[PDB]
């Protein structure tokens, strides 16, 4: 029962991963980070996002 | 030498009925036996008799065509696939026709982009 | 559920593969015993005979 609250990375996700499955039934774990994976989605979605031109920025 | 079924004659109606690569070998064998013996008999000059039984023991194509003679020519001049050329190359039956056999029962399609459906299970 | 929690059964039960093989041991006869649609079969051979398995398990 355990909060986290840093910033996401991959890596946390990977670790994340693990520190789940490594404790719990693989598929009981396995099974997560889907619902909330495709949750990426849907925020990323919300936020929504893209390239600019000068996106290219050059400093 | 190995039976017929399998090295087959082949059936395209038409009259180009390709028949095999191998009987060929035989084609030869047999006759540089046969057509020798028969001279051994009349017993005339080695010169077509001693001189055969280097056409007798070329047999050597038959198991290779292409170890230490020239190689024989195919329809396209190749290397007539040996009998020891059937199962000697990974195309050449052995593993890929046995280690690798294709094989029935199954689905092959372009797997397109679809991330609706959950992991632990695909979409047919 | 359908199929899920079973990712532990297996997993904590001496040689795994081991398990599969009988588990179809149970297949086989557990459909085989009974051709008569038992509809308690009506279901796959398999899934029940893990389950039951299952809640043996214990």
């Amino acid at each position: 029962m355990i909060f986290r609250n840093r910033v996401v990375d991959k890596g946390q996700l990977r670790n994340l991963i693990s520190w789940a499955f490594t404790h719990y039934g693989t598929a009981r774990t396995a099974v997560m980070a889907d619902k909330l994976k495709d949750l990426g989605f849907r925020y990323a979605t919300r936020a929504g996002v893209s390239i600019s031109v000068d996106d290219l920025m050059v400093p | 030498v190995i039976p017929p079924d399998l090295r087959p004659m082949v059936q395209l109606d038409g009259g180009r009925f390709a028949t095999s690569d191998l009987n060929d070998l035989y084609r030869r064998v047999i006759n540089r036996n046969n057509r020798l013996a028969r001279l051994q008999e009349i017993l005339a000059p080695e010169i077509i008799v001693r001189n055969e039984k280097r056409m007798l023991q070329e047999v050597d194509a038959l198991i290779d065509n292409g170890r230490r003679g020239r190689t024989v020519v195919g329809a396209n001049n190749r290397p007539l696939k040996s009998l020891s050329d059937i199962i000697e190359g990974k195309q050449g039956r052995f593993r890929q026709n046995l280690l690798g056999k294709r094989v029935d029962y199954s689905g092959r399609s372009v797997i397109v982009v679809g991330p609706k459906l959950k992991i632990h299970q695909c979409g047919l | 559920q359908i199929m899920h929690r079973a990712e532990d059964l297996i997993s904590a039960a001496s040689n795994r593969y081991r398990i599969t093989v009988q588990v179809a041991n149970r297949a086989k006869r557990r459909r085989y015993e009974e051709f008569e649609s038992a509809e308690d079969a009506m279901m796959k051979p398999v899934l029940r005979a893990i389950i039951e398995m299952s809640d043996e398990l214990t």
